[PDB]
């Protein structure tokens, strides 16, 4: 399920079965490596253009600020809102996707580059 | 044939079929002029206006419309935004007013020519109230749409000052009729006692996808304070397990009831259905009964009054009728057996709050009566069958006993072999030869299977509850 | 003929003008917060009352504030349920074991 994205000054990331809807009971991190005096750029490509009014459990897309569940926490996104670019010098991107039992959604799609 | 005019309004799709409460205002004067057990010299007739939905203004303005005809009494729209109008201009000219939807009650008005068959919510609720400690539950939980549901659930909403229960409160999204958000927090929640509030075609709508969401266990005990529930096509669900309870005003046991329900529907089901929506196609809904029998409740009264005229009311011509100060009396004084039996007018407030309401449930054939209620005598429900249907205690002289297990590895496995079998022959170990030789040493008639938890049964120190096989046992 | 009203207190007095006015185009003032009826498409009026559907939100930062873990309201006629329901709906996520009384 998951995904080595290292050694790329750019790759593409996003869920599985990214057109369809995601897959449920899905637990894959997905780790960011960046070498050392390089600088973090997320990108993220959001495919539905709407405002959730609730911020609900279920399902949720960490990051963290270094090795994942171990580190700083960043914040925990949901809704269909595209979260706004991150920009950190951590050299570190650890990241999980989540699922629930039922109820999927249309998925996310990611894009990382690194200076 | 005494000539008289019944004022008419109806919020109206101004297109398609005919206005259901305005079918049925028809229907009830045409057996008012076919049937001389009532108005031997009398003959009804009629004007209709229609108006837009939610809109005081061209209401009043139709209302002195027909006011300028003169008409016995105004039987205002369905709701509030046009009803309060309609209200004091009713009272303003003297003129009584009918009305047939609970609305908001103003704090403090004054006035006193109108009533409102439909039974109150408070009473309602009290009856809820009554119902729900008959089941002792602890933890039920609401969902309204409208904010005017926690007007009509007050009641119960207080509820938490006296008895001991639990309640929270939670609002059906106003648009996207989508609950899967919401049912997934109940179901997470663990909420299996649920009440609603809503026009029953959302109770029919939001039933498909409690379905959909695998909600239809037999664990949750829905209620639906929505009164015709009896109109609902439960038919995928009466095999699932649960069970729904839903008050049912409009007496079905009357011969006479059903009659007018099938000829209702040779005229009403004259205009097609919707097959989507869950529903049994053409017939009675409450609010259609209602107007019915509203129409019967005004012809008592104007069948002692001859002395009724019709003055060419204009409402700019600001002095008040003559003979609705009597009038209104006589209605306040009816009593009456219709379509929903016992109708009757409390003096206090002039609206109706003594009412025989039927308890009915999802029983596994349909929907039965199963008990009967009222405000005064409290829950009277008919204890047949409870243990036995003679009455006397009574044991199944077979055995059909169950048992339950966990596969514990020396204890309970599941029988290993390639080929499968089934029954209570699947398992084997310690505890399988065990219950072997309770059946060979007492001849028993076992179940063997799982629980869901699977485990010892452990205490829920979350509500109290127990598990698994403590829970089972 | 005017440009302009300045309206009623009870509800009542209240919907009725302000469906007349939007009637005719004339534009509504109004002070007392009063019940919104969900479904009017009307256009022509205004509220200066500070709505509480913010008074309640804000109730709720207080209550958060002082940390209480019961409290019980205690409202005055029907209406008020309406004015607060906002804060009602609030054990759905957080634990505010309340009463009503
Ligand atoms: C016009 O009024 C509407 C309705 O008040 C405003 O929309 C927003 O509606 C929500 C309803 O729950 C209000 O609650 C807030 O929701 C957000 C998002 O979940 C949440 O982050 C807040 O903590 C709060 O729970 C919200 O206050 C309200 N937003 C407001 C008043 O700004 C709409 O935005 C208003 N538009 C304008 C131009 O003021
Ligand atoms: C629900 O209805 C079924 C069939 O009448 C009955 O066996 C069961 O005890 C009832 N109670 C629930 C909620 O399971
Ligand atoms: C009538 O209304 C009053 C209001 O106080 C209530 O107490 C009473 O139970 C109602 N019923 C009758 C028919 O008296
Ligand atoms: C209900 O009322 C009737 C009145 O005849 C009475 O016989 C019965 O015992 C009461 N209770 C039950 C069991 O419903």
């Amino acid at each position: 399920c998951g995904i080595w994205v290292r050694t790329s000054n750019g790759g593409h990331f996003a869920s599985p079965n990214y057109p369809d809807s995601y897959p449920p009971n899905k637990e894959c991190i997905y780790i960011l490596e960046a070498a050392p005096r390089q600088r973090i750029e997320l990108t993220f490509d959001e495919r539905y253009y709407i405002e959730p009014s609730f911020e609900c459990r279920f399902d949720h897309l960490e990051v963290r600020d270094g090795p994942f569940g171990f580190s700083p926490l960043i914040d925990r996104y949901c809704g269909m809102k595209s979260p706004a670019l991150i920009r950190s010098t951590g050299r570190f991107m650890w990241i999980k996707f989540s699922s629930d039992e039922e109820l999927e959604g249309l998925g996310f799609r990611a894009k990382y580059s690194f200076i | 044939t005494h000539v008289l005019r019944f004022g008419g309004i109806f919020e109206y799709v101004e297109s398609g079929p005919m206005g259901a409460e305005e079918l049925a205002f028809r229907f009830a004067v045409n057996t008012i002029n076919r049937n001389r057990t009532l108005l031997p010299n009398t003959t009804l007739t009629y004007d209709t206006q229609k108006i837009n939905l939610y809109d005081s203004f061209e209401a009043s303005k139709k209302a002195c419309d027909q006011l300028s005809l003169g008409v016995a009494a105004i039987l205002g729209p369905s709701h509030s935004s046009s009803a309060n109008a309609v209200q004091s201009i009713c009272n303003a000219l003297g003129v009584p007013h009918i009305q047939t939807r609970w609305k908001h009650q103003v704090s403090d008005n004054k006035d006193s020519f109108y009533v409102s068959l439909y039974p109150d919510f408070s009473s309602l609720s009290r009856a809820i109230l009554d119902l729900v400690q008959f089941f002792k539950w602890k933890t039920v939980t609401v969902v309204y749409d409208d904010s005017t549901g926690l007007i009509r659930l007050q009641e119960l909403i207080k509820a938490p000052s006296r008895y001991n229960l639990r309640l929270k409160i939670r609002q059906l999204p106003a648009d996207t009729k989508d609950a899967k958000p919401l049912l997934k927090e109940m179901k997470r929640g663990k909420e299996f006692h649920v009440i609603f509030d809503c026009s029953h075609e959302m109770a029919a709508g939001i039933l498909k996808q409690a379905l959909a969401m695998g909600m239809m266990t037999e664990y949750y005990h829905y209620i639906f304070t929505t009164l015709d529930l009896f109109a609902l096509d439960v038919e995928p669900y009466r095999y699932s397990g649960v069970n729904m309870t839903g008050f049912r005003i409009l007496n079905t046991e009357n011969t006479q009831v059903s009659s007018i329900i099938e000829k209702w529907s040779m005229e009403r089901l004259q205009a097609p259905p919707k097959p989507d929506s869950g529903l049994l196609d053409g017939f009675m809904t409450t609010d259609a009964a209602l107007m019915y029998d509203a129409v019967h409740v005004v012809s008592v009264a104007v069948q002692q009054f001859p002395q009724m005229t019709v003055s060419s009311l204009q409402c700019n011509r600001h002095k008040p009728w003559r003979f609705g100060t009597r009038f209104m009396s006589l209605i306040k004084e009816a009593h009456w057996e219709g379509l929903t039996g016992r109708i009757t007018f409390n003096k206090t407030n002039g609206l109706r709050t003594d009412f025989d309401l039927d308890v009915i449930s999802l029983k596994e054939e349909g929907l039965e009566k199963i008990g009967t209620w009222d405000p005064a005598s409290g829950l009277n429900m008919t204890e047949s069958q409870k243990g036995k249907p003679a009455n006397i205690t009574d044991s199944l002289s077979n055995r059909s006993l169950i048992v339950t297990t966990i596969l514990e590895e020396p204890y309970v496995l599941f029988k290993k072999s390639d080929k499968p079998l089934y029954g209570n022959d699947r398992f084997e170990g310690y505890c399988i030869d065990l219950l072997r030789e309770l059946s060979t040493i007492l001849g028993f008639t076992y179940e063997i299977r799982l629980v869901e938890d699977g485990k010892y049964g452990a205490q829920d120190d979350v509500n109290g509850q127990w598990n698994g096989m403590v829970r089972e046992l």
